[PDB]
């Protein structure tokens, strides 16, 4: 406070909210920026100059709480400061600029709070020599606080692989985070990989701030970067790996993803298909090669229950294999128990990690801090909305009003099956299939997503075309997919969570949820980034059209809530529609006469 | 309302109280202020001679298309008493008021007065630096004690005790405190000259004698009056209450010279904005305007973040929206605030999405709210899960025969205004307990 | 032939089953069920039943955004 | 520094207003507008689409044409699909043109254009129009192509015979044969095969277009023409018109054969004479008389007045605004000179300055 402050009688409510106190420069006018010393927060503006500079530089060293059109909301955090340092950038210089662009006095608190999280940068740092995770630090001064420090048990000494992500966390607790910055132009000891950044690959603006924040110095600098659908992910890791130039591994946490990025990653770099060994059940080939790639699942490292001898010699040997570069595709599922093995297993230096949604239930996500590191990039939403990379979706939330049909039965219904007594109504099979009809009268392929196999097929089955889920085989879902993308028959499907999320389905630009998962937020914002990869993103007039049915006198109205405040907050706006469009001059219309209502009800008592 | 309300106050006012309203030329010009425009051109039309037309006349002259505004003005005209219509020679033969006509025409002509606009004493200074700054000073202190944040200079004595007997901003002698009534939410959506002349209708309304009409009149002449001069302290009555708007700020008295100030002027007429707001999805405010008036207000039904100079940051929050709910203040009345704070970019795209769904269907089938519903519609959503109930509470009559106790007995129920619910069909309709004044009487036969 | 002393409360099934299970837990409050939009309740307990009903959406949604 | 630049740009904009002269310009017009609608205004590369906004400024265009110039007839024809469709007829009532515009806009563009078409049967259509009656054809296009079914060159021989000639307004860029066709018939100028830059530059185009035209001394038609002022009458009793055959209560009266007709500036449907008012022809006396600009008086020198002689407002002061009539010797606001020089026709100076 720059002032007395003496308290208002209208700042009550605002408990050290007021933010009056301090004394507004005259280039207000000019300068973007507020301080809220309160929480940390920062008070951007989207109307006055500096920002376009400021802007990257508020992303390096803070983070966005909320950016709506007129204002966006940021917050400096250590952890910002942290990956702004690992960028290359310092305390100093980050209240030099900030009262440069200030309109306000940069609060102590603030200055204190950057002063403090400012690390030993180039002071703790790691090298693998033949397998081994060599603690390569410039000074023994950092090794009498490490060997001061009773975890641990210029020059450089081991620690185990498992050991490596407890000490890593461990530095990041006491502030001595480790930076992992391979010189794969100087280290030759591992096999470089003669693979060319072909001129068939051209990059985007934002993909090569990507790149080059963690290629400033040369090089590769191991964390995170988070891009949203169909940013170009697999091209930013072609490219990375290229001008590496040694061997890496690319897990990604699907075999379908599998398959689709060893095809990628064969079309957009010159890597051969002799050096590429695809390892799954379907095969468990080698590459002999000196340098090269093997691309699984996490599947088959983490399980132990059910493995081959083949599985067991090519996990030997990807042991053996002393990788320069890994990327951890899909990132939020690695920190789990089963899966945070990466470093335990895998020799490879440079750790990268690249995924649309930065979130989850739990706090595994900042694990990835003394995993693969800090965020090294992120490309802001609607900036790309705007822009095209990203498509611009007119989402809208259908309230179903909840039939006492069903209600009299799910209000005395137990609780494991309430859930799937609710999902079934017949108005909202009505409304599912007057939206149908309207949107291929519109002419849009149409995606349905429930969470039950057995809603599912329902609804497939009333509609008359066909289903997939999680249980369904392969072969058959690639029939049915194949069937709905060039036949006319098939013209809409019934996805669920292997439609969720990591696969590559742009066409329905015009989708309908019927269920979805209780609280997770992630599938859901998957969901909408199936469509916002969407083909016509950069169209003239297009806006993509989400639906969620839901049924109303429940819980599910909060559980849609909170699995939308996401996106939201993103910018993804939930518009409110109760009194839907043309529901009787649908003609026939699912479960409409009350007779065929108590029939699906018995039907559904039948399991409920 | 407020022509409605002053207009029916005097109709309540009887014929000859009424005519020595139209006595002096202050009162005329301000009633003649209040006339609608048909009323008023036709009494500036008869006002310069002595010649009673009847009706035929009038009539003739009037094209028909406004024919009901006619009626309407010349309902006025004749309920307030200003007209003597009397059929003479079988015809209505149209009469003004006397009184208001040569108290007009003197007004007019700038001939006797009387110093009915005022006894002058002439002695002006500025007012910008002493009368509206005092009058800014006493008008925020009266201000924020009704929106209920802390203040210490407390009105006055004789406002404090019609407060604690009306039922605007409730002062609950159980809780010892005054409370924002929906009441005092409509003053507070008032108008400033709205908020003047509920305030004075409702002190006239209490006041008795005190000379009533002495009291219309120094209304009707400190309306009339000019701001930042001194004036002669008339009758007794006039003065005290005169002293007693002093104390309300009215005007700047140096206990005999006093100095009206600019609310007399906003009392007789009025005179990306500012207090245009712009909605958001996210419930952020965009105002385009600060006061502390503003954080004062925003305080009862909106979380706010901090002030900044013409940027007043928050984000509506549902608690927000359920402590202006459980005021008792009407979610209408929040739309009131709401609607009557728009803004232009946004309302140009809400008439561009309006232009457009106008050519696809006329009825859309979207809900009516034409401020935008993405961010509006969420809390009229919010506003019919606010309520969403009926409850009838007290005595009810059932089972009823057929339904000569509904076309003679309850469908004239509803010309007299007892019944609190109506149903034919279910053979029952509901009244309150203490509903029963004509009841059970007709409804026996 | 009978006109007993009640309050009249329009209603849905919905809410009116949760009306039953306030008769469950507390019974002989609501006194009959005329239709699926009309009830008969103790005029003494109306806005007890009101209050409990706010408790009843409360466990419905409660908005808490804490 | 952005007023150098606005001086600057001004500077360049009177360097073309300059030149202002009194040539003899068609008042008796024949206008034709032709219109497109075919795939490539289907594009929504401009907001909304090509089609939308053709259709409003034709709206625009036709009630400003009228207005200006309501001593002629307007006819506009449609091209669509290969065909050119006749859509309205040269017709004094604007409000026909209006409707069967209004027709125009629900229906659907599509289609490839053919201009040999199009031109020829309005070359029919103008077939039969007086000689004073100058016969002018807008067209705008947006193809960069035109499928016909034979020489364009003939046609082009043909109208430039019959005195015929066209204005393009072309969309996406130059046409070389659209070129030819506005430098061949326009005695060389290539003042009238003209592209826009953006809606802005469409509007401004149309505006343009409105004016009517100077004439050529060898294109030499001076002669009179007859002339009839019609009485109106204000009757009780409802009479039948002779044009729409129906009961009215007014309407204007024939001077020469006593009938009656409905609107005016029209024609005699019966003794077949033209009739209009002395609000009418003096409409275009501005072209008639034009106006000279307007000289800022420079900041250095010293100033006659200090406050705008016209709007009686002050003058603000670097440069000096200061509008100068030289025919009355004051000077005036920009607010003023705009006024005079486009909604006014008259310099209140000289009107207080006597002769
Ligand atoms: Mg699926
Ligand atoms: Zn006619
Ligand atoms: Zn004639
Ligand atoms: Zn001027
Ligand atoms: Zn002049």
């Amino acid at each position: 406070i720059p002032a007395d402050f003496v308290p208002d009688s209208v700042s009550g409510m605002f408990r050290s909210h007021d933010f009056s106190y301090l004394r507004l420069r005259p280039d207000h006018a000019s300068r973007p920026l507020w301080i809220s010393p309160s929480d940390g927060r920062i008070i951007l503006e989207s109307f006055s100059p500096l920002a376009e500079q400021a802007q990257d530089f508020l992303v390096t060293i803070a983070e966005p709480i909320s950016r709506p059109s007129h204002i966006h909301e940021y917050k400096i955090t250590a952890y910002s400061l942290y990956a702004a340092v690992s960028v290359g950038l310092e305390t100093d210089d980050i209240i030099s600029v900030l009262d440069r662009l200030s309109k306000v006095p940069v609060a102590e608190s603030i200055i204190n709070f950057i002063k403090g999280a400012t690390i030993s940068y180039g002071k703790v740092k790691l090298v693998i020599k033949h397998n081994r995770y060599f603690v390569e630090t410039t000074q023994a001064d950092i090794l009498q606080m490490l060997l001061n420090d009773s975890v641990i048990g210029v020059h450089s000494f081991e620690i185990a692989n498992e050991s490596v992500e407890v000490v890593k966390k461990r530095c990041q607790e006491i502030d001595y985070p480790v930076l992992e910055e391979y010189d794969f132009r100087n280290d030759h000891r591992n096999p470089d990989l003669d693979i060319d950044l072909k001129p068939s690959t051209q990059i985007r603006p934002y993909q090569e701030k990507s790149l080059s924040k963690m290629f400033g110095n040369g090089r590769a600098r191991s964390g995170i970067i988070v891009l949203p659908c169909g940013a170009g992910k697999t091209l930013v890791g072609i490219t990375a790996a290229c001008t590496i130039k040694k061997s890496v591994i690319v897990l990604c946490t699907s075999s379908v993803s599998v398959m689709q990025w060893r095809q990628q990653f064969l079309q957009w770099c010159t890597l051969q298909p002799e050096n590429c060994a695809v390892f799954t059940s379907d095969n468990k080939e080698m590459f002999q090669t000196e340098s090269g790639l093997v691309v699984s699942t996490y599947s088959m490292v983490a399980n132990t229950r059910n493995r081959s001898h083949d599985s067991q010699k090519v996990m030997d040997f990807l042991t053996g294999r002393e990788w320069g570069f890994i990327i951890l595709d899909e990132v939020h599922v690695v920190p789990a128990a089963m899966f945070r093995r990466v470093v335990s297993t895998i020799a490879a230096h440079a750790k990268l990690g690249l995924t649309a949604t930065l979130v989850r239930e739990d706090d595994k996500i900042g694990d990835l801090n003394f995993l693969i590191g800090p965020k090294l990039y992120e490309a802001n939403w609607m900036e790309l909305s705007q822009k095209g990379h990203i498509a611009n979706v007119q989402c809208a939330e259908v309230w179903c009003p909840m039939t006492a049909e069903f209600y009299q039965e799910y209000l005395r219904e137990t609780a494991r099956k309430r859930m799937l007594l609710y999902i079934m109504n017949p108005t909202k099979f009505q409304a599912c299939q007057f939206l149908i009809q309207y949107h291929e009268r519109r002419g849009d392929k149409i995606i349905v997503f429930s969470d039950n196999v057995y809603a599912l097929q329902e609804y497939a089955l009333k509609m008359g075309k066909p289903f997939i889920y999680g249980s369904t085989p392969q072969q058959e879902r690639m029939n049915i997919l194949q069937n709905f993308q060039y036949n006319d028959q098939i013209n809409t499907i019934f996805l669920s969570k292997v439609g969720d999320t990591s696969i590559d389905l742009p066409e329905a630009t015009c989708l309908i949820q019927i269920s979805s998962h209780y609280g997770s937020r992630r599938q859901e914002a998957q969901r909408l980034g199936r469509i916002l990869r969407a083909k016509r993103r950069n169209d003239e007039g297009f806006n993509a059209f989400f639906y969620s049915l839901v049924s109303k006198d429940t819980q599910e109205m909060y559980y849609s809530t909170k699995r939308q405040a996401f996106l939201v907050d993103q910018g993804y706006a939930f518009k409110v529609i109760t009194h839907l469009h043309g529901m009787e001059n649908i003609p026939n219309l699912a479960y409409a006469s009350p007779r065929e209502r108590r029939e699906l009800l018995q039907e559904v008592l039948l399991k409920n | 309302s407020l022509k409605h309300s002053v207009t029916q106050y005097l109709e309540e006012i009887p014929q000859q109280v009424q005519n020595r309203l139209y006595t002096s030329p202050a009162t005329c010009l301000a009633i003649y202020r209040i006339l609608p425009p048909l009323a008023k051109f036709f009494i500036m039309a008869m006002v310069f001679n002595e010649n009673e037309v009847p009706l035929l006349d009038l009539d003739k002259w009037v094209n028909s298309n406004g024919k009901l505004q006619f009626q309407n003005a010349i309902k006025s005209m004749k309920s307030l008493h200003l007209l003597i219509p009397n059929k003479s020679s079988g015809t209505l033969m149209i009469n003004l008021n006397p009184t208001f006509k040569i108290s007009l025409r003197n007004a007019l002509t700038g001939g006797e007065v009387q110093n009915s606009f005022g006894v002058v004493v002439e002695e002006n200074v500025v007012s910008l630096d002493l009368l509206d700054e005092y009058s800014a000073n006493k008008w925020e202190t009266i201000l924020h004690f009704m929106v209920g944040t802390p203040l210490a200079k407390i009105p006055s004595e004789k406002v404090l005790n019609l407060l604690k007997h009306s039922k605007l901003m409730e002062e609950v002698n159980s809780t010892g405190e005054f409370k924002i009534t929906n009441e005092g939410f409509q003053f507070l959506l008032q108008e400033i000259n709205s908020q003047l002349w509920t305030l004075l209708l409702q002190y006239l309304k209490m006041i008795e004698t005190m000379d009533l009409v002495d009291v219309l009149h120094f209304i009707f002449m400190l309306g009339a009056l000019e701001v930042g001069k001194a004036y002669k302290i008339l009758s007794e009555t006039q003065r005290i209450m005169l002293q007693d708007m002093r104390d309300y700020g009215l005007v700047f008295q140096k206990h005999s010279i006093f100095y009206p100030t600019k609310l007399a002027l906003m009392l007789t007429s009025d005179t990306i904005p500012d207090g245009s707001l712009i909605v958001e999805t996210n419930f952020k405010i965009y105002s385009y305007s600060n006061s502390p008036l503003q954080i004062a207000v925003l305080s009862l039904f909106v979380h706010l973040k901090a002030r900044f100079v013409n940027m007043v940051l928050g984000q509506i929050t549902r608690e927000s929206i359920r402590r202006a709910l459980t005021n008792g203040i009407t979610a209408d009345q929040i739309i009131a605030y709401l609607e009557t704070h728009a803004h232009p970019q946004m309302r140009r795209l809400a008439e561009e999405k309006l232009e457009k769904k106008l050519e696809l269907d006329p009825n859309c089938k979207e809900p009516l709210q034409v401020l935008p519903p993405t961010v509006v519609d969420q809390i009229r959503l919010w506003q019919l899960e606010l309520d969403r109930v009926i409850t009838y509470e007290g005595s009810l009559y059932s089972d009823f025969e057929t339904s000569q106790e509904y076309n003679l007995l309850s469908k004239y129920a509803q010309d007299i205004g007892v019944l609190l619910w109506k149903d034919d069909k279910k053979k029952k309709f509901f009244i309150s307990k203490e509903g029963n004044s004509q009841v059970l009487d007709f409804a026996k036969r | 032939a009978r006109a007993r002393k009640g309050a009249l409360v329009q209603c849905d099934p919905s809410i009116k089953a949760l009306i039953l299970q306030i008769d469950a837990k507390m019974s002989d409050i609501v006194l009959e069920e005329l239709d699926d939009t009309h009830l008969l309740v103790n005029p003494s307990k109306v806005e007890f039943v009101k209050h409990e009903l706010n408790r009843l959406l409360s466990k419905n949604i409660y908005n808490p955004m804490d | 520094a952005s007023l150098v630049a606005s001086i600057v740009e001004a500077r360049k904009k009177r360097t073309a207003k300059k030149n202002i002269t009194p040539y003899q310009r068609g008042i008796i017009r024949s206008l034709i507008l032709t219109l497109d609608c075919s795939e490539a205004m289907l594009e929504k590369d401009l907001r909304p689409n090509r089609h939308a906004m053709i259709i409003q400024y034709a709206i625009d265009f036709v009630h400003e044409f009228f207005d200006q110039n309501p001593i002629s007839q307007m006819g506009i024809i449609i091209m669509r699909n290969g065909l050119a469709q006749l859509v309205s007829q040269v017709s004094g009532n604007p409000q026909d043109h209006i409707d069967a515009l209004k027709s125009i806009r629900k229906q659907e563009p599509k289609g490839n254009p053919s201009l040999q078409n199009a031109l020829e049967m309005a070359r029919g259509l103008l077939l039969p129009v007086p000689a004073h009656c100058t016969r002018e054809v807008l067209i705008v296009f947006g193809s960069l192509s035109t499928t016909d079914p034979g020489d364009i060159h003939q046609t082009i021989d043909s109208l430039v015979s019959e005195k015929i000639r066209v204005k393009v307004l072309g969309l996406s860029a130059q046409v070389a044969i659209c070129k030819e066709l506005c430098k061949a018939t326009n005695y060389g100028d290539e003042s009238f095969y003209k592209i826009l830059l953006d809606e802005t530059h469409l509007k401004e185009l149309f505006n343009e277009a409105v004016t009517p035209l100077p004439v050529n001394k060898i294109n030499k038609g001076f002669t009179l023409v007859k002339m009839g002022f019609p009485t109106r009458i204000f009757e009780d009793t409802p009479t039948f018109c002779s044009c729409h055959s129906k009961l009215v209560y007014g309407g204007y009266f024939c001077p020469n054969c006593h009938s009656k007709v409905c609107s005016l500036p029209t024609v005699c449907p019966c003794c077949d004479l033209m009739l209009i008012l002395s609000t009418h022809l003096a409409r275009s006396y501005h072209h008639l008389m034009p106006l000279k600009t307007f000289a800022e008086v420079p900041t250095t020198e010293k100033f006659r007045s200090e406050d705008c002689f016209s709007c009686q407002s002050r003058f603000p002061i670097l440069t000096s605004s200061r509008y100068r009539c030289e025919d009355c010797k004051q000077e005036f606001c920009v607010d003023c000179d705009v006024f005079i020089h486009e909604i006014l026709h008259n310099c209140p100076g000289c009107e207080s300055k006597p002769v």
